[PDB]
């Protein structure tokens, strides 16, 4: 009676979402056919026959990666009305996925969402899975977040934004996609989650002992972070937290709403032994600079609000014990205006593992969603990957020729440079 | 006795200035290295991507080509391996004899 | 969708394509007749991007072959993979350009191009949604330099918003294989810097040395140079028709690459390049394949990469691999080579990883680099133009076909405009 | 309980420790897997499953001797996070294990220690195993002892030095190491045990009737000395002793803290008969000049504070009768200002024989840790192995060229020549 | 880790190397093809130190082969254990040095050193962490010294902080196989005392007497001399790639050994040395192997150990043995020979004990001696130099390659500096 629905904009979302709904079927016994040999009605709307179909609208300009969904293992699951394809891609061009091509098929998208807002007496939230890297995932979302908010206004709209790495990038015009797609989403985003690839590659290397991680393997990890934020709807633990509750705990201001996620424990099959992973052990595994899944040093800024979405057999005495250690430790700093900034959530589900995966079978886990000041320095970086590629006026000629003003780039930057001092608004201490 | 003069000449002329585009620029700094007797030279980049901008020297820190720096404005520490010929990072933070290069804050450039 | 129409022009291009469609037919499992016999269903999932399925289950290449004399066509039609083309599309004249630029664009151009553009207009209508017009010619001949610069000035009028890649063979520094190829090029560069979006400058001269040094061949025939050029030619558009982990199409390889609407000349590269017996001496992994690319001896364009700097650099990988290795290796060759890359373009590697290798390998890099390293290629030709214009020799075969000294000064001013702009955006640092 | 962790710096430390952790698994029924078919919680920290792992940080710059641990019998015991390798060793060069190479990986060392001090509620002390000879054992110890004492300050740190012999050495710069790894670790070290190779080769010959002592055999003896210093934590006797209890008894001054070891009975299997080895017989096997495992003459100096640590079946009447003979014997001399200077200790467990070893099954033992004056002349010797290699300025050109001052060698001898007179400060009597 | 790049120069070192890699292959179970067939896993636990694993499970030697005429390389590629090398590495010229030192360092070396150093730079990047550069050459030839002293003047500039060991065959006292070899060796010491950390002075003349007297050989071919030198050449670096009880490596064999940064000229010794049937007359014990080593007749350098005193000694042992037996005998031969060991270095024996014997033996000793016993070697050659320069014979073959009389007095002044400094630290007692 509480129902959330999911959109998959761009390539980076759809390939993740192929592993998300791979993972939801493991926690419920759902076949690829929709068969199964009642609280899971949050992500399904079943048929009179024995069949469950998910609440998913896979949308893509390029017709490429959708075709592997229609031929894959999950052919017999999704409704073929959902899988909206298109003619040509935006092709890493914000001025094409928002003005030229994505403007065309947007009525086919909003109407198939419209036929899913009626099967839900308890419509709860949105899930736009997208990247800041591409052109579809950054252009079509900025179109789509404006349209669902004018439609509804009063629903939670959680994104899962792939953040662009400080050092490794597979795109050349990537700082032109990101500065546009944050300015456009900023009025209409509600709580935008950050994930970087580069920080996962350490966690793929060190803690997992894998030197060759495929995009099969990186998208297993980001699926488990998704499969534990949404664990307090599908199941009931001692302390459940809804998507309407995250937006008030984690978010101090209408601007600063960028949590970075951290999951623990992440250890291999062989190193699954040799330690015990207690409820006070796995908590310290989250507040390291090593385990942050965004490449930002968390010791260069304060934590404003954390949220420890525990699961598995965790007994709530030790959480209060473990937190009382952490607030007393030295390098971990909290902000002078926040007294104590946590939000504990215990659920009664062990994190189940996908077969053919590379994580251990653990009995407890934690999906930390920790807002901070440390991400502000990366916002002092993507403007510097922006100004050098703009003072010589490089790459402007593909965006002018697709319906975008010249002045509506420096308009975004000064709005983005205003977002920088709002973290400096946080870092000061208004004493007396 | 000891110095770092053969190391930095091996590091300037072969890693970050070895292209023939900056070949007049390499000669415009090579003649400013032979005219000093500093026992410890050091290189300051701007980015983590180690774009070369200024040459310095250390005493057991003046601008050979900010003029003076302290131990607060330092962020990363680079060590130039002659094996790989690539500036590798340093887990240690003390400015010492093995420390070949470093970075500073982005506050100092805006 | 995303279909591509393949025009071929000149003696050079009409033999590259006969090897190019020889290349494609083994990737998709196509007989000489035109039918499918391959093993993977992924061969036929996107067979319709270079093909039309005719009746009986036959497939025919969407390819238009253009010439001005029936010498080159008769070689194609007699040889294998020559009867597979549509016999209406062999649109050719009878006069022959005679390796004369002013004859194949002004005189014999207007008498045949009407029969060309209608065939172009016929082939586009058999598509779902059109992508672009890949084209194969040279910059030294008379047909491939005059007919090819006629079509793009007509087809862009018919299609203002499709992508236009020309795979132009570029004249060599050492051997002047044509007496007047400094006159064919500068009149052809005038019609590629103003209509086409990308122009794949490939040299003969550096292409021989790879056949001698790296490949260890004794007798390099053109059937082993165009065999090598076609490997780049299919590697760019193997990600447009095969499901990759990081998909890139001909539009993604435009906006990532080309920084300014003039500087759009590409110089490719390929890896691996083994020998017949020297394959047993290395490792076929991404740390080898990356460093094989960035040598001076892997660029098929006859220029030194160490002379000049890169701006944007593509690397389309094939074959099943991992992404961290590629993300490491593409990171690795920028930190040790930060002098070679330009400052005001950070993260100047574009990557693409596809899931289908070449037919019989394990992995393969198809390189596409952009550089300031071809400033001297347009300083070489713009000087061979100038000394052959002061005494104005070899001019009475162009003036006689309706052409003035006014055109031969503008194109000289047009190319020296481009000499300044590879110089302007090479030292501009901030 | 009262937990104690173990660091094995250098090759000379680790190959002892390969036999050390070979030995406690004999005394506690522990499989090499960590299985076994609750007072021993001090050198272990077990799993939620049935598996015990040690408290070991086997740290080395060169990877060679480490790689035999991961292939030996004891692969399945150690946590595969613990065993630290590196690129290149210091290679008998003190300026490389303290300035150049050990400075690189010092932070990986202290952080794995940091993840071991959290599991210990009642942490007692350290057991660092090192030599004075090698560059890994010297520069990296004095690097490590400075950093742990700043980190903690209030724990007990015990070195186990393989002492450089007066006559038989296997190094050329072995005097140039030890003045550097005593000057630097003078303040931080707290009870540094001296054990010599050379006097062990005697006891292998005479008392054991073995003419070919492999280092498989030498390190069984030092394992028996370590397994009886720490026999009183892992077992409870009648008169117990702790690691904090040693350092008050044995160390009369902040400078002079160099005890030396002597174990008895050391006899072969055939000579287990032909005598009875009473509690007053093996006690006389301690104060001989023969069994002193440092090549010094104990009759050329006095004992400040002997310390007897018996084990096995010993009745506390008989110790007092045995001691009372010894203080009356003439050649054994005690210091005039120390009236009665013993420290007894009895554990209820016999020593146990490693199978395939070279000692007999005895019923009692004694692990004497005496703090004599006789080691002063050996300190009056290594400066004479120092100055003859310094007036000609030999071998200075390797230390200087790796981050070391020339002026910081006459400074170390100045501290070392000051350390000679404090032993001579002991021997005099302030007569009123 | 700790990999080593093996460079082979001159005619001498390549024939050494062709037996050297014939030696290392039998320690690791390596076929002539390049694949593994051995029976101990320790052969592959450190196989990466001289090798790179190629595709398909082959190993190739990390070895660069340098010449100036194809005469020696043609012999190696024809023979067995010769096709295993990478054919990219055979960097050779055409013109031939002609036993002219000034030709192979100024004339012929200046056009071949560039195609060496890139092949050098290719091999270094394929390693984990590099340790050293072992070179194998003469001090009498033109190729083994002109090209020999050139690379270390270039590689040390490329690598200031690695270790450089040259296994230089030194000209002999009795036989003189080259008329002008006093002119070569005086020009080689000038560029080995400035740039190399250690140097392994092996002679030809005393190498026959070990073959004739001790080994009891009738016909010593070079295939039995270089058979013997390859034993020391591999025995030094068996403690770096096999787990010993008391490990040493090429850096531990530098700081133990060399008290002053010029006096680094070593001279080996090996044991056991038997005959075909005279092995019955002795026992194979460490008290026996020690006294075989310290004879006058086992030092491979042609100088009497008794005419002069030792400084440092590194008797690297092999085979499974004990440690006291070593530590007793190393003490035993210093007490009875304390007049031969110098006063101001106490405990001047670096023991190194390994655990793997040579293939088929039970134990072996690889002595490395550093003595004042080669002060007369540099009194020998510097006297053969001076009389051949007062009359300045054979000078117009070196002056004609760009060389002055100014250079030839410096190397004579440099070597007579080294005569005094062995003399200075021989009798300085305090
Ligand atoms: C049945 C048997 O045991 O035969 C032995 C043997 O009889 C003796 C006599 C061998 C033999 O050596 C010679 O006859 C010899 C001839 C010319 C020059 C030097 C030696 C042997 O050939 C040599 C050979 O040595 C090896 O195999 C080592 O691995 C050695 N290898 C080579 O030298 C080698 C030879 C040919 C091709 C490739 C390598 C080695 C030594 C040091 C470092 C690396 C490798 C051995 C034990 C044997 C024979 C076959 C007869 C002896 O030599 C060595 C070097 O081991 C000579 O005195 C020793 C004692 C051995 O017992
Ligand atoms: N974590 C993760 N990131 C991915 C994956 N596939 C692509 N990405 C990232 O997605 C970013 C590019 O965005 P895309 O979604 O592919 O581009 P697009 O929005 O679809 O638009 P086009 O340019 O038209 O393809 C890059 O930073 C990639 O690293 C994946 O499987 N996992
Ligand atoms: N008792 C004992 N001493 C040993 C053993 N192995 C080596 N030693 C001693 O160690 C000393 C040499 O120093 P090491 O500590 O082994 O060398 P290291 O610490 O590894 O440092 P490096 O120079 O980097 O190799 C000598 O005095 C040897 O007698 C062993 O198994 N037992
Ligand atoms: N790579 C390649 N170049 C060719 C081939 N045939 C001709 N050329 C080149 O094309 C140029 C001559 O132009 P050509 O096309 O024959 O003249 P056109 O018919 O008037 O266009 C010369 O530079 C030739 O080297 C070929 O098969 N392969
Ligand atoms: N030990 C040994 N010495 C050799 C061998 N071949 C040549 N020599 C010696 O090398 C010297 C001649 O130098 P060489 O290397 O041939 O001349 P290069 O080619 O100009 O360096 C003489 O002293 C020869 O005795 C060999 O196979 N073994
Ligand atoms: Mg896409
Ligand atoms: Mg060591």
């Amino acid at each position: 009676m509480r129902e959330c629905i999911s959109i998959h904009v761009g390539q980076a979302g759809v390939q993740i979402g192929n592993a998300c709904w791979e993972l939801y079927c493991l926690e419920h016994g759902i076949q690829p056919d929709g068969q199964m040999p009642d609280s899971f009605n949050t992500f399904f709307s079943e048929t009179g026959a024995g069949k469950h179909v998910p609440r998913a609208v896979f949308v893509d300009l390029e017709p490429t990666v959708i075709d592997e969904v229609r031929t894959g293992t999950y052919r017999q699951l999704f409704h073929p009305e959902q899988l909206i394809t298109g003619k040509e891609d935006a092709a890493n061009n914000y001025a094409r996925g928002h003005y030229t091509i994505g403007k065309e098929i947007i009525d086919l998208v909003l109407d198939r969402i419209r036929k899913l807002a009626d099967q839900c007496t308890g419509l709860q939230g949105f899930l736009v899975f997208h990247s800041f890297g591409g052109g579809t995932g950054s252009g079509f979302t900025s179109l789509l977040m404006e349209r669902l908010s004018v439609d509804y206004g009063k629903k939670s709209k959680l994104e899962f934004s792939i953040y662009p790495a400080p050092q490794v990038s597979t795109a050349v015009v990537e700082p032109y996609n990101s500065i546009l797609t944050t300015h456009t989403t900023l009025e209409h985003s509600d709580c935008a989650f950050m994930v970087d690839n580069e920080a996962i590659y350490d966690i793929c290397r060190r803690n997992l002992d894998i030197e060759r991680p495929t995009y099969t393997n990186l998208n297993r990890l980001i699926s488990q972070i998704v499969s534990s934020i949404t664990a307090s709807l599908r199941f009931d633990g001692a302390l459940n937290v809804d998507l309407t509750e995250f937006q008030t705990n984690l978010v101090p201001y209408p601007r600063i709403h960028f949590p970075l996620a951290t999951y623990a424990p992440v250890i291999s099959a062989e190193k699954a032994y040799h330690e015990q992973l207690s409820v006070a052990e796995i908590t310290n595994a989250c507040f390291e600079p090593a385990n942050q899944m965004v490449k930002c040093d968390p010791r260069h800024g304060k934590y404003m609000a954390c949220c420890l979405l525990y699961r598995g057999d965790v007994v709530p005495k030790d959480v209060n014990a473990a937190i009382a250690t952490i607030k007393t430790k030295r390098s971990i700093q909290f902000v002078d205006w926040c007294p104590t900034g946590f939000k504990v959530g215990i659920n009664y589900q062990p994190p189940t593992v996908v077969p053919g995966g590379d994580l251990a079978k653990v009995q407890r886990a934690v999906c930390m969603l920790s807002n901070t000041t440390a991400i502000a320095e990366a916002w002092a970086r993507l403007d510097h990957k922006f100004d050098l590629m703009y003072a010589k006026r490089a790459f402007v000629h593909w965006y002018v020729g697709e319906g975008m003003e010249e002045g509506e780039f420096s308009e975004a930057r000064e709005d983005m440079a205003a977002l920088e001092k709002d973290y400096e608004e946080v870092g000061v201490d208004s004493v007396e | 006795s000891k110095s770092n003069k053969p190391i930095i000449h091996n590091a300037i002329s072969h890693c970050c200035l070895a292209g023939k585009v900056n070949e007049p620029h390499k000669n415009s700094i090579l003649e400013e290295l032979e005219k000093c007797d500093a026992n410890h030279y050091i290189i300051l980049f701007r980015d983590a991507g180690c774009q070369f901008r200024a040459l310095y020297c250390y005493y057991p820190i003046y601008k050979l080509t900010p003029k003076n720096i302290t131990k607060k404005m330092i962020d990363k520490l680079y060590k130039y391996s002659s094996d790989r010929k690539q500036f590798n990072l340093i887990p240690a933070k003390t400015m010492s004899v093995s420390v070949d290069a470093l970075t500073i804050h982005n506050h100092l450039w805006q | 969708m995303r279909e591509i129409v393949h025009i071929q022009a000149g003696q050079c291009g009409n033999q590259i394509g006969a090897k190019f469609w020889e290349v494609i037919s083994d990737e998709h499992g196509i007989d000489p007749t035109g039918t499918y016999h391959g093993d993977s269903d992924l061969q036929l999932d996107r067979i319709s991007v270079y093909y039309n399925e005719a009746t009986g289950g036959k497939y025919v290449p969407r390819a238009i072959l253009v010439d001005l004399e029936p010498g080159t066509m008769d070689s194609v039609r007699s040889g294998p993979f020559g009867q597979i083309f549509r016999p209406d599309n062999f649109v050719f004249g009878q006069s022959g350009a005679g390796n004369n630029w002013a004859k194949g664009h002004y005189t014999e151009g207007a008498e045949l191009v009407d029969s060309v553009l209608d065939v172009v207009r016929k082939e586009a209508e058999s598509c779902d949604c059109l992508q672009g017009f890949q084209l194969t010619h040279s910059l030294g001949g008379g047909t491939g330099s005059g007919m090819g610069t006629l079509l793009i000035s007509k087809i862009r009028e018919e299609y203002p918003d499709r992508i236009m890649n020309t795979f132009s063979v570029v004249p060599s520094p050492k051997v002047s294989d044509t007496v007047v190829e400094p006159y064919n090029a500068t009149l052809s560069v005038h019609q590629l810097v103003e209509n086409t979006d990308e122009t794949y400058c490939i040299d003969n001269e550096a292409l021989y040395d790879i056949c001698f040094r790296t490949l260890k061949l004794t007798t390099p025939t053109y059937g082993d140079l165009n065999h090598l050029v076609s490997a780049t030619m299919s590697g760019v558009t193997t990600c447009l028709r095969f499901p990759g982990q990081l998909n890139a199409d001909l539009r993604k390889l435009a906006v990532n690459m080309v920084p300014f609407p003039r500087l759009h000349f590409f110089m490719p590269g390929f890896a691996p390049l083994t020998s017949r017996g020297s394959q047993q001496y290395r490792a076929l992994t991404v740390p080898e394949l990356t460093q094989q690319v960035f040598d001076a001896k892997n660029m098929m364009a006859a220029c030194d990469p160490r002379h000049g700097r890169y701006l944007t650099v593509a690397a389309v990988f094939r074959g099943r691999m991992s992404m961290k290795e590629v993300d490491e290796q593409m990171l690795n060759v920028q930190n040790k080579n930060s002098s070679y890359f330009v400052e005001w373009i950070p993260n100047n590697v574009k990557t693409a990883v596809c899931d289908i290798p070449p037919r019989g390998l394990k992995m393969a890099v198809t390189f596409i680099g952009n550089s300031t390293a071809i400033q001297e290629l347009f300083k070489r030709i713009s000087e061979q133009f100038t000394a052959m214009f002061r005494r104005k020799a070899f001019l009475h075969w162009y003036t006689g076909e309706g052409m003035d000294e006014m055109e031969f000064t503008e194109a000289e001013s047009n190319m020296n405009d481009l000499v300044s702009e590879y110089q302007q955006y090479q030292d501009a640092t901030a």
